[PDB]
């Protein structure tokens, strides 16, 4: 996962 | 003696399409279409989608809608190589965030020419650091809309949430973008090497740099030797969105590069592994989100990640490889899969  | 696909944007220029309706309905048959003309062999394409098409009645209700996270850019640096830190401030409204893109301190410069506007956007960067409205959850899109919905695009990235339930916003979400002028988004690749769309849902122009594929490292090198530091701290820190290159510095370095100005109701489409940057006009809306097709999947197998960042985005392939590349699981997963890409190669 993550974020932008 | 070239291939088939080698033959198709030989000189790996920037692709403008206009679909009909009929043809715009599919959009993975679409992005397959644009392919088989070699666009991918840009980085960048242009789609105007027909004139009886919108997203949207009207953007007449959305002065309202909060930006959470305004970030402003103070940029740092001279002659053409530049890093631009973001300094997130205070929430604030779309009506707040219009207001002071069109006040006389922050809007856009008269100019005669797009070459002019770009001079004083080079020139000038470093200067009264904008506010970008960047990174915004959400869509403009009406429910209802069908065809090339950024919400709902039904590429296979949608199988990162099937199989995980995993949401990584503005990669399998949608972000809004409130540009103001000399707002920039620095050099950079998608996450995992994705592709990405971008529709200027209203506004003044985006405009855009991008470095083909078969050029990328090339980029990266020079990127690399400009800063040495953060190439030290970093395998890929490019991915830290700060990095500004003018586009004299790469004609210097004799990088390629291709140049493209997006108007209000038009697309742009990034292919994998194609290096953009940019600059907004002035007051603007963008919406984009990332994609995926089989193409991709070999590109997000071998895509160098930021090793320094814990909050970075990470795709677990294994569910790709798996589906779409049986005989070769085996052999990826006990890292011994030697597939060399072709960046002409289509599908
Ligand atoms: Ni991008
Ligand atoms: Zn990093």
């Amino acid at each position: 996962g993550g974020v932008k | 003696m070239a291939s088939e696909s080698e033959t198709l944007n030989p000189s790996a220029r920037i692709m403008t399409f206009y679909p009909t309706m009929e043809e715009f309905r599919n959009f993975s048959r679409y992005i397959a279409y644009i392919e088989s003309q070699g666009a991918h062999r840009a980085g960048l394409a242009k789609v105007v989608p027909p004139k009886e098409w919108k997203p949207r009645a009207s953007y007449d209700d959305i002065d309202d809608l909060v930006i959470p996270a305004p970030i402003q850019q103070l940029v740092t640096g001279q002659s053409g190589l530049f890093t631009q830190y973001n300094i997130q401030k205070k929430a604030m409204t779309v009506r707040e965030f219009r207001k002071i893109a069109n006040s006389d301190k922050y809007c856009t410069p008269r100019y005669s020419e797009f070459e002019e506007l770009e001079r004083k956007y080079w020139k000038n960067l470093t200067f009264n650091p904008p506010i970008y409205g960047a990174d915004v959850n959400g869509t403009l899109y009406e429910k209802h809309v069908d065809e090339w919905n950024i919400g709902r695009l039904r590429t296979i990235l949608d199988l990162v949430e099937k199989e995980s339930g995993i949401t990584i916003e503005g990669v399998n979400t949608p972000y809004l973008y409130f540009g103001m002028w000399k707002t920039s988004f620095a050099w950079h690749t998608e996450d995992m090497d994705l592709y990405s769309i971008n529709y200027l849902h209203f506004g003044e122009p985006k405009s855009w740099y991008s470095v083909p594929p078969e050029h990328g490292k090339r980029l990266e090198r020079l990127a690399k030797g400009f800063f040495p530091g953060s190439a030290q701290s970093c395998e890929a820190f490019l991915r830290h969105k700060m990095t500004l290159i003018s586009p004299l510095m790469l004609k210097k370095y004799g990088i390629p590069f291709d140049k493209v100005t997006q108007e209000a109701g038009e697309f742009m489409i990034t292919f994998p592994y194609g290096y953009h940057a940019g600059f907004n006009h002035g007051f603007n809306c963008a919406e984009s989100t990332n994609f995926a097709t089989r193409r991709w999947i070999e590109y997000g197998k071998q895509a160098v990640l930021c090793s320094c960042r814990k909050d970075m985005v990470k795709i677990s392939m294994d569910v790709f490889v798996r589906k779409f590349q049986p005989e070769r699981y085996k052999l990826w997963k006990a890292g011994k899969d030697n597939t060399v890409i072709d960046h002409t190669l289509p599908t």
